[PDB]
């Protein structure tokens, strides 16, 4: 079981919207009850998705109402995190954690343009 | 889940010899397997992780192996202190799962039990019940027969026994059998006897007393 | 580090089991704080964790009824299991792991939690004394509920020759165990032998000296 990231590094503009990608292999119909997905960065929980249901009560303050997972695309083996209105605090190492059968994690480094 | 099936459920090995404990995963885990040791009344103790490498302090004779779905813990030069339940864990995917465990017994030479009988206490008798206890101390193997006799009458259905886990120093068992009677039933007989049969005894031994 | 579980030993069916784990030492900064339980006659069942990020995981077998939380200001994390049944009688372990994909490598002692409608009842303690060169003494700890009961000898200074047997379930629904010690007969007139009995669920503490 290997989770794959198409991009090692995002460089984003201040105030933009971004969508970072995580691929994980699915075979032919997602078994939602077996899927576990966490998006975090380095003490902070962004997404908690365990055995088919989300729990945002775990989400950190920084990302409140701003970052969300896109659920229809889970069918495609795609776990995409969607960060709205990026700022310089969102810069940092992000990490995807996916368990479906086996489990793996990948890191992605993010840089945010100064204004202008 | 990934089911981890251990084999065997239990094994008996002599000292200085080798014991083999298998743990089989229901799907590829490739090497995310750990081994643990749990001595009686103690928390589990990590022995191996990544399926062949030892934790710090774990002696050399504990060796893990395998990859894919087949994993094996090998304990060489078996020591008395190695009595424990040994079990595996997979951390390849969630939820983490454990093998149900393998109980390792030490085989050793036969040891006859020392037998003791205890009358009921005057304090307990005041409460209306009499408990007669028979002790079988430091014997091997575990198989032992306790027969209660009361005025030469063979007792049935009125006794319970329990056995200690194998001792980690001398590899023996101990056994306690309790005969429970009403005060009334107790006062109506004289000779209370415990007859022990064990492969270490050339003939059954009987310890007894007389009420009063 | 060092993990210490706490909470009730008895919970009535359909209520919510609440437990607490007090985390000390190196384990304070370990990334994942887990809960594991062991139902009698069953393999270990992984319950879930809470992470240093505040994120939680719970086994799908239990997700509906389980809530894991933490309080870093006291160095604790908790487990709440609702609508408990007899299937939830288990020894509950708290335990740590370094990473998200690492073995559960440090375990607490674990605490037994029984689910039952029966009331707590403290035990009665009776001496075990005979009516050779080696003599046997003991204490009978009778008619208590629930498990466990702890017995030591001479406040923990005497461990050699001590056998504390597994508790036995009587037909009354109460438990009974005996703890014995073998000693030189040449010490009976000069050394004291005292069993220390503690039944925490009933807050019973008894020191009983047993003589010759």
């Amino acid at each position: 079981f290997t989770v794959t990231v198409p991009k090692d590094l995002y460089v984003v503009e201040y105030g933009s919207n971004m969508t970072i990608e995580c691929k994980f292999p699915v075979e032919k119909q997602l078994d939602l009850a077996a899927l576990i997905v966490y998006w975090e960065m380095e003490d902070k929980n962004i997404i908690q998705f365990v055995h088919g249901e989300e729990d945002l009560k775990v989400q950190h303050s920084s990302y409140r109402q701003r970052a969300r997972l896109l659920k229809d695309q889970l069918s495609l083996g795609n776990a995409a995190l969607q960060i709205t209105d990026v700022k310089l605090q969102d810069a940092g190492v992000y990490r995807c954690m996916i368990s479906y059968g086996g489990a793996d994690y990948k890191r992605i480094t993010v840089k945010v343009n100064a204004p202008y | 889940d990934i089911v981890m099936t251990q084999s065997p459920d239990s094994l008996a090995v002599s000292l200085g010899e080798r014991a083999t404990i298998n743990c089989k995963a229901s799907q590829n885990v490739d090497t995310s397997v750990a081994w643990f040791q749990q001595k009686p009344g103690q928390p589990p103790k990590a022995l191996i992780y990544s399926a062949s490498f030892r934790y710090s302090g774990v002696p050399d004779r504990f060796s893990g192996s395998g990859s894919g779905t087949d994993f094996t813990l090998t304990i060489s030069s078996l020591q008395a202190e190695d009595v424990a339940v040994y079990f595996c864990q997979q951390y390849y995917g969630y939820p983490f799962t454990f093998g149900q465990g393998t109980k390792l017994e030490i085989k050793r030479t036969v040891a006859a039990p020392s037998v003791f009988i205890f009358p009921p206490s005057d304090e307990q008798l005041k409460s209306g019940t009499a408990s007669v206890v028979c002790l079988l101390n430091n014997f091997y193997p575990r198989e032992a027969k306790v027969q209660w006799k009361v005025d030469n009458a063979l007792q049935s259905g009125n006794s319970q026994e329990s056995v200690t886990e194998q001792d980690s120093k001398d590899s023996t068992y101990s056994l306690s059998s309790t005969l429970t009677l009403s005060k009334a039933d107790y006062e109506k007989h004289k000779v209370y006897a415990c007859e022990v049969t064990h492969q270490g005894l050339s003939s059954p031994v009987t310890k007894s007393f007389n009420r009063g | 580090g060092q993990l210490q579980e706490s909470g009730p030993s008895l919970v009535k069916p359909s209520q919510t089991l609440s437990l607490t784990c007090t985390v000390s030492g190196d384990s304070i900064t370990r990334g994942y704080w887990n809960w594991i339980r062991k139902h009698p006659g069953k393999g270990l069942e992984y319950i879930g964790y809470i992470s240093y990020t505040g994120s939680t995981y719970s086994n799908l077998s239990l997700k509906s009824r389980v809530t894991i939380s933490r309080d870093t200001s006291k160095n604790q994390y908790y487990l709440k299991l609702s609508s408990v049944t007899a299937a939830d009688t288990a020894v509950y372990y708290c335990a740590t792991s370094t990473g998200w994909l690492d073995p559960v490598d440090y375990w607490g002692q674990g605490t037994l939690v029984t689910v039952s409608s029966a009331s707590t009842k403290g035990p009665s303690v009776f001496p075990l004394a005979p009516c050779e060169s080696t003599a046997a003494l003991g204490c009978l700890v009778k008619d208590y509920f629930p498990e466990p009961v702890t017995v030591s000898w001479n406040s923990g200074a005497l461990t050699s020759g001590v056998h504390t047997f597994p508790a036995v379930l009587q037909s009354s629904g109460l438990y009974s165990l005996s703890s014995v010690v073998t000693v030189p007969s040449s010490s009976l007139g000069t050394k004291t032998y005292t069993c220390n009995v503690d039944h925490k669920p009933s807050n019973t503490k008894v020191d009983k000296r047993v003589e010759s």
